[PDB]
């Protein structure tokens, strides 16, 4: 429900720094391991 | 173009110690700037310009009896000869300005072209006719650098009195950065590098080099 002129805003935001609509295909990218070595994660988030 | 030397050749001779603790600095700084004048007048005398035969073996040569006309002379060296030649050609007001032959001179070139270039014309008057001193160099450039090392280390200390906490964490973290350097080439000595010991990052390294 908000105005026009921010939603356009923030979703033009969004796609600049490509965090949505990046356009990308994971065929032409090998794999790789990061400089964090294998471990043990978790993601700890708030009961809901 | 200068050549390039494998031993430095001069020093900074560096001004951060303190005027009034050294002396005689300002002794040193009077007498490299008195020699560096010293020699400005010995280079200049040694591309000294003389006039010594404008008229005035083999270097005395008989001349022609028809170039005898534009000399005056009818021996003399080759220099007397070009010089004479060439001041014949200036006099009469032959360049060609607006080089163009005059009537003797058609005889003494044998051409009846009456132009011709000056460098044929020359051509035609041919057709008629200091060790110690690096040492010392050296030695004096290996003071400085001397002296441009104690230097150093005062200006270090000096530097750690006032602020001696900056000096130190900067320091101890020079050390936790270069002792990390020198021990990045340890792995590669060919007698560790064949006995599969550091075969069990040289394994995403593989994963790249095969995507490559």
């Amino acid at each position: 429900a908000m105005d026009v002129a921010s939603i356009v805003k923030i979703h033009a935001f969004l796609e600049k720094w490509g965090l949505i609509n990046y356009q990308i295909d994971p065929r032409t990218k090998p794999s790789l391991i990061g400089p964090s070595f294998t471990g043990h994660f978790q993601v700890v988030l708030d009961t809901p | 173009n200068p050549v390039p030397v494998t031993y430095p050749t001069d020093a900074y001779i560096p001004t951060y110690l303190p005027d009034d603790k050294v002396s005689n600095l300002a002794d040193l700084k009077k007498l490299i700037e008195m020699d560096s004048r010293l020699d400005l007048y010995l280079t200049r005398r040694r591309l000294d310009t003389s006039i010594n035969l404008p008229t005035n073996d083999g270097g005395k040569v008989q001349y022609s009896p028809n170039l005898a006309t534009l000399i005056g002379m009818q021996t003399g060296s080759v220099n007397d000869a070009v010089y004479s030649i060439y001041k014949y050609i200036l006099i009469n007001n032959l360049f060609v300005t607006e080089v163009k032959l005059d009537s003797l001179l058609q005889k003494v070139l044998d051409t009846n072209a009456a132009h011709l270039p000056l460098m044929n014309v020359v051509q035609t008057v041919n057709k008629l006719v200091d060790a110690e001193d690096t040492a010392k160099l050296r030695e004096i450039t290996k003071l400085a650098l001397q002296l441009n090392s104690s230097a150093q280390k005062y200006q270090f200390f000096h530097e750690l009195s006032l602020h001696p906490r900056e000096t130190l964490t900067h320091y101890l973290w020079s050390s936790k950065q270069n002792e990390l350097v020198l021990q990045g080439d340890q792995y590669f000595n060919e007698d560790a590098a064949r006995t599969s010991d550091i075969y069990s990052s040289l394994m995403g390294n593989i994963s790249l080099l095969y995507s490559q």
